[PDB]
DNA sequence: GGAGGCCAAGATCTCAATTTCGTACAAGAAATCCTTTG
DNA sequence: CCCTTCGGGAGGTGCATCCCGGTCTCGCTTGGCCTCC
């Protein structure tokens, strides 16, 4: 990134003014004002300059335009292999190729590909922020309305919370209840040409939320400033044009595939960033015959239901004790990956010292402490979904955990409003489709998002062709071998293919119908 | 000539299966698919595609394709259900805008559909109702998959008439010991007397497709053949 | 010669119901279930079969035309021959029961025969069932009650002359005794069932010759109604269908069909999406689908399915994508060398 | 002879319900869920069938004329095969399957019957479910609960005299105390139906059995009231039903429909309008619908059908367009050959 | 006078009863943030 | 450039319906009888 970037001759300021009581990192800073390079390049392969060069004050600006930046990516843009983040590429989302250069010249290798098209709902945000709105009319300001204004910005930020983007049915409620109080006052602005500036203003809106996405509440990164999210419903073919400008782009990741079949597994993408038949060059799926051992542990059918009540997500007491009883059948390093960060809460509140260190990560902290924490000291490492492409490596490349447990598989929570907007959308193209319809489509859509995140879940073991993980699930859902009629038939696919052998030979911490029937 | 694999395949059966007296060998079923597949309905052709498909006994004469065997789980068992065809002749097909019956005295002669050569064929067959059907063969599992999951071929009498076990989710797994022809001297398939495999007697080729070739004295198994899931998922 | 695999997805646009004889029981009207009752059912493919193949015969009625006369050319063996395959007059071509590509003559002359089988002729088209894909997608439709229409609405009243009210009166009389009677006698009924559970032999036989004595008691008791055989005020068993906008897996296969074939079969497809009806009860506008159909075929040699195009049936119209799905039908408009009187 | 698919939207001006005996069961009244008890509800296409039944009978009763005493020729017979397709005499001319042009004579001169059918003959008309739009149109109308009238105006007591007033005495007394014998064996009776689920079926029988005679036990308590035999005081049970506003796809279809049967349908959805009630609980006034249709017709061999013009009933008039819906209409009604007698 | 069609009559009997998806997630950047401050 | 109060307290009861009314069929062949040619 741009401000990733190691900073400017302010460094020079940095080199002298040694207020900072260390005393050793003189010379450091010295050798750092003469390498002008990337953080990585030079303070990451340095000896990470701890305890000085502090990378927070060295971060280039936000608003830094040195002309400095745009030497460096001259310098850079003679290449053949370039590696940066996901982010950059997707920048041109609007920017016009401001970043970037020739398209037809270059090829695009997207790796982690699952993780881009995930991200790309992030990217998938314009934010509605009321305070900029408020800034924005202060002559045409119905100051009697601006309370109605403070107060759905209050509501925000206690829906929110400090979040930068939540979908819960408080979030869409809350959206389309401060837009109705918005149109309310609409019809407060005196000035008409203000008042009908500020009707269309809130049209629009309206119909970039309700026409195709997600609704949600934001809290900008910067600033903590309320939001109302809404998601951009053209904009995600868009990417696929962005794509195909290059010569040849490959889209290359762990976890594309949600099935073994690459011509029925892959249509998340072919839909997802709208690539047609004219996209579709080839779909393969290649995985390595045998890397790394894989023992499988299930919850049976008979295991207890994880939700007394999932609507007001209420964990059963019975499958809580009876993962707390499992993890604490552990007799060696492990990595429990929940899905929410209340069941985090709960499993830590309900499990004790079990001769093993906890570990835990807090709701927003960065899974680098965590991980760096867990790493000296191995053991259970409880960690939420904020964890999606990241394994906790042993610190010289071994295995430091023998268990992987997934306590319950990570479903996606109903989406009322999503399949409300993909039905009004179908309604308006002509499509005549029922409203159960677009649920189940947006049900399976979910669940094959579901197995595609827990194939990352799986992933985060076997990292090493000599790692061997004994996988635990203890997800009752979860299909147990035997029963090949079940539901979710299609977690199946969690599994590697390598290891089904793994699979259909499994230890069923529950089965059902454990019996010797006669009719045989 | 490709590497063969013993494999188990275990699909999910969808409806009635209809046994013409021998248990349908999935010899016969990857026949109709490669049939379908080569747009050749010559035994020959098609049989030289099988057996770079499936393993092929010479002394023997036939495929390693081990006969249906019904996969039924603590939940389904074995059912009897009737695969039930009638003629039905609307009255758009009784109607003078598709034919010109003969008339007298300006009254068409209505269709006798209580019988005779013009009759309301209420066909029923009997059929088995398991909620898996499983065969064993020695084969390439690749090819074997693709056909399976988009010939148009199913287990049972008449899948291209009457659509009879039609099946999905079609699952391959690696076995252990092939258990296509013989099981512990119990024939698994359609395979000549003097192989000295017991089970019953029949006539029929023993090569696919069976409703070609002289028909020569065999020993197949029971035509409706059941095994627990969990036992056919062991491997 | 080309297999032509049309795997696809069946919407359902209204609710889609099927009466099996083995599927229909006392109980009331199942679905083909393929097990027990907690099971997934299953649209016939023989009902989608001759669905399409009364579609595909009136294509070919409406290709050959009328007569001078304004007649179908077409008498009843030959519209036997072609809706169900049944040879009435025994006038037909028995070809050898060993050799497969018999017919070519057959097939080249009547695309339908060759499309659908006749007897003695394999048919090249193969119409799979329509299977859910979800395990809620089938309901108890239907139902109600037939309402006596001037019990419901007084001012029908007002055009009943005072002998048909008095008609009127009586049936309703006749009936309601007539439930009465009905009602204690299959009460009876009902208690040798009961003790047709704990009985042996002897007294199974002595208490069976009695049910159906019973039965032809009921029988005698609604013809004794004057007016009315059968009760008006009935309550409609509900039929088994599948939910509105249920995908339905289907999975058709026309089989080493030349591109005429296929495009009698394209043609066929079209004009059923004038009337996309699967499977009865009408009355309540069942059976009405839209379909999206990805025509495969496969390789030369090479065992992978190849796209050739998309066959979409909607309300709003008739979908043909892929240019080869337009050179069948056009073939199929082609060659009108075709000999169905023979 | 075209086939005329309405389709179209009804939007609920007051709350639509239907009670159907399959949906509903002790548990309470419910709307038919399509699918599950989880699923969405339909207003079934059989009681929008009916009504509109019912619309073109009483358009076929008054294009027929009433008698200079408001009394239409036809007899009760003529009445109950129109409206629901149901012959109480028995003289209906059954079709012996096999007919060629079965009914055809009949469907020309009875355009009604053509439309909705009979016994033994189809109906061209297929009215389908109402299926809703979006994730919540409906819920739990209606309920309430009936109160004393003396008791929440005491105004209304100047209007009895003493012996009244004494009644009422004994009327509230005896509800009080029947009620508490009700509710106490009631309470015997839950526990029971709660020791009903025991997986020992045959004692089941027996706890079924109990269950009975409770319910007898209540209705001779019930029965042993002077003054009133049930409760005055009690609150309404809630029926469920399709919000007001609620949009509800619906899809109809006349298939191989002449000019003279489609117009005969277009004037029963006119006539329809001036009542546009589909359902129950019409003391609520339940029912009343704004319904607008599109007409389609599909050429067979058509790739695409042609909108012949758009029905639209709304409280403020029918709106009719499109010259072809005009011109069904017009044929309808000049047409002096239909004899709907028998 | 033969040659199509419509109707009636022909033996007693087969077994079986069904109950409602998934829950909570969010990283490094051109940004517009911005615009300051003044 | 102050400094944001205490707590009070949170229902009593009614009453929870009656009834209809659960269909025809037909899956074959033959001759007698009716009109047709």
């Amino acid at each position: 990134g741009k401000a990733n970037y190691v900073s400017l001759e302010k460094v020079r300021g940095l080199l002298l003014m040694d207020e900072f009581t260390d005393l050793d990192t003189v010379k450091v800073l010295e050798k750092l004002a003469n390498w002008s390079k990337p953080l990585v390049e030079f303070e990451e392969e340095y000896g990470e300059l701890p305890a000085q060069i502090t990378p927070e004050m060295v971060t280039y600006s936000i608003w830094d335009d040195i002309q400095d930046i745009d030497d460096i990516r001259l310098n850079a843009l003679s290449a053949n292999f370039i590696v940066t983040t996901h982010a950059m590429v997707m920048v041109d989302c609007m920017c016009n190729h401001r970043i970037l250069g020739d398209k037809e010249n270059m090829y695009l290798i997207i790796d982690e590909a699952d993780i881009f098209v995930d991200m790309l709902e992030v990217w998938k945000q314009r934010r509605f922020n009321l305070r900029e709105l408020t800034s924005a009319f202060n002559e045409h300001i119905p100051r009697n309305g601006v309370h109605v204004i403070d107060q759905l910005m209050n509501d925000v930020t206690s829906i929110a919370g400090d979040l930068h983007f939540c979908s819960t049915p408080a979030a869409v409620a809350l959206f389309d209840n401060s837009f109705n109080a918005l149109s309310k006052v609409g019809r407060e602005i005196k000035n008409e040409a203000a008042r009908k500036a500020f009707f269309d203003c809130i049209y629009s809106w309206e119909m970039l939320g309700l026409s195709g996405g997600q609704k949600g509440v934001g809290v900008s990164n910067k600033r903590r400033e309320p939001a109302l999210i809404a998601v951009n419903p053209f904009i995600g073919m868009n990417v696929g044009r962005y794509c195909t400008q290059w010569r040849s782009a490959l889209l290359t990741s762990a976890t594309l595939s949600i099935t073994s079949t690459p011509e029925t597994g892959m249509e998340w993408l072919c839909k997802a960033l709208g690539l047609t038949s004219d996209t579709i060059s080839i779909r393969k799926i290649f995985s390595p015959d045998v890397y790394g051992s894989m023992k499988l542990t299930i919850a049976g059918a008979d295991f207890p239901k994880v939700f007394n009540d999932p609507k007001e997500q209420i964990f059963s007491g019975q499958w809580l004790k009876a993962v707390v009883e499992q993890l604490s059948c552990i007799q060696g390093p492990a990595l429990v990956l929940t899905a929410s960060h209340y069941e985090t809460r709960m499993i830590a509140n309900q499990l004790g010292e079990v001769s093993q260190p906890v570990y835990i990560q807090k709701a927003g902290q960065a899974l680098s402490e965590i991980i760096k924490q867990y790493q000296e000291k191995p053991g259970i490492l409880i960690s939420a979904g904020a964890s999606v492409g990241v394994s906790p490596r042993g610190e010289n490349g071994e295995q430091i955990f023998q268990d992987l447990i997934i306590t319950r598989i990570p479903f996606l929570p109903p989406d009322r409003m999503k399949a409300e907007s993909l039905y009004g959308y179908l309604k308006e193209r002509g499509y005549s489709r029922t409203f159960e319809a677009v649920n189940r489509n947006i049900y399976l859509e979910n669940l094959r998002k579901v197995i595609r995140k827990a194939k990352q879940s799986v992933g985060r073991g076997i990292r090493s062709e000599n790692d061997t993980v004994r996988i635990i699930i203890l997800d009752p859902r979860f299909p147990e071998p035997t029963d090949l009629s079940s539901k979710h038939r299609s977690l199946e696919h969690i599994i590697p293919v390598r290891f089904r052998r793994e699979y259909r030979s499994c230890e069923i911490l529950s089965p059902a119908y454990f019996e010797e029937d006669i009719q045989c | 000539m490709l590497n063969f694999k013993p494999y188990r395949v275990i699909m999910s059966s969808l409806t009635p299966v209809v046994i013409s007296g021998i248990a349908p060998s999935l010899d016969g079923i990857l026949y109709e698919a490669l049939s379908q597949a080569i747009p050749s309905n010559e035994p020959g052709v098609v049989l030289a595609r099988l057996k770079e498909i499936l393993l092929f006994n010479d002394e023997l004469g036939v495929f390693h394709a081990s006969s249906l065997r019904f996969g039924i789980t603590p939940e389904q068992g074995i059912g009897a259900t009737t695969s039930m065809r009638c003629d039905y002749l609307s009255p758009e097909k009784l109607s003078t805008a598709m034919f010109s019956p003969r008339t007298r005295r300006g009254l068409f002669t209505r269709v006798l559909l209580t019988g005779g050569p013009t009759k309301r064929r209420m066909t029923t067959r009997p059929a088995y109702s398991a909620p898996y059907l499983t065969f064993d063969f020695v084969g390439s599992s690749e090819a074997v998959e693709i056909l399976l999951n988009h010939a148009h071929v199913g287990v049972g009498y008449d899948y291209f008439s009457a659509a009879n076990g039609e099946f999905n989710n079609v699952t391959i797994l690696p076995l252990d010991i092939d258990t296509s022809i013989s099981n512990e001297g119990m024939a698994l398939r359609p395979v000549p007397v003097n192989s000295g495999l017991n089970g019953i007697k029949g006539v029929s080729p023993l090569i696919p497709p069976y409703f070609v070739g002289e028909k020569l004295n065999i020993v197949h198994p029971a035509p409706v053949r059941t095994q627990l899931i969990s036992s056919l998922l062991r491997g | 010669m080309r297999t032509l695999n049309f795997n696809g997805k069946i919407s359902t646009l209204e609710p889609l119901t099927v009466t099996v004889k083995n599927a229909v029981s006392t109980s009331g009207h199942r679905l083909p279930r393929n097990g027990g009752f907690n099971a997934a059912p299953y649209f016939p493919g023989t009902s989608i079969r001759g669905t399409l193949r009364h579609a595909a015969h009136k294509v070919i009625v409406d290709r050959v035309g009328l007569n001078a006369d304004g007649k179908s050319p077409f008498d009843l063996a030959e519209h036997f021959m072609l809706a169900q395959g049944v040879d009435i007059n025994g006038e037909a071509e028995t070809f050898a029961p060993g050799e497969i590509n018999a017919g070519a003559e057959l097939r080249s002359k009547n695309p339908l025969i060759s499309l659908f089988g006749r007897w003695g002729l394999s048919g090249k088209v193969g119409i799979g069932n329509a299977i859910p894909d979800g395990d809620n997608q089938w309901g108890m439709f239907g139902g109600g009650a037939r309402s006596i229409m001037f019990q419901r609405d007084e001012s029908l009243m007002e055009f009943l002359e005072t002998d048909q009210v008095d008609r009127l009166e009586r049936l309703l009389e006749e009936q309601a005794e007539a439930s009465v009677d009905i009602s204690q006698i299959k009460t009876e009924q009902d208690a040798l069932k009961k003790a047709m559970k704990s009985a042996d032999k002897d007294t199974k036989a002595e208490l069976q010759i009695k049910v159906r004595e019973l039965d032809e008691k009921i029988q005698a008791r609604k013809d004794q109604k004057q007016e009315s055989r059968e009760s008006i005020r009935r309550p409609i068993d509900p039929y088994e269908a599948f939910i509105t906008g249920a995908e339905l897996s289907h999975r058709m296969s026309i089989k080493n069909a030349t591109d005429e074939e296929a495009g009698l079969f394209i043609s066929a497809l079209i004009r059923f999406a004038a009337e996309p009806r699967f499977g009865g009860h009408a009355n309540h506008n069942c059976g009405l689908v839209e379909a999206h159909w990805t025509v495969t075929t496969w390789k030369p040699g090479e065992l992978v399915p190849v796209t050739l195009g998309e066959i979409v049936i909607t309300p709003n119209g008739v979908e043909i994508t892929g240019d080869e799905l337009f050179a069948m039908v056009k073939a199929f408009n082609e060659n009108q060398s075709f000999d169905f009187t023979a």
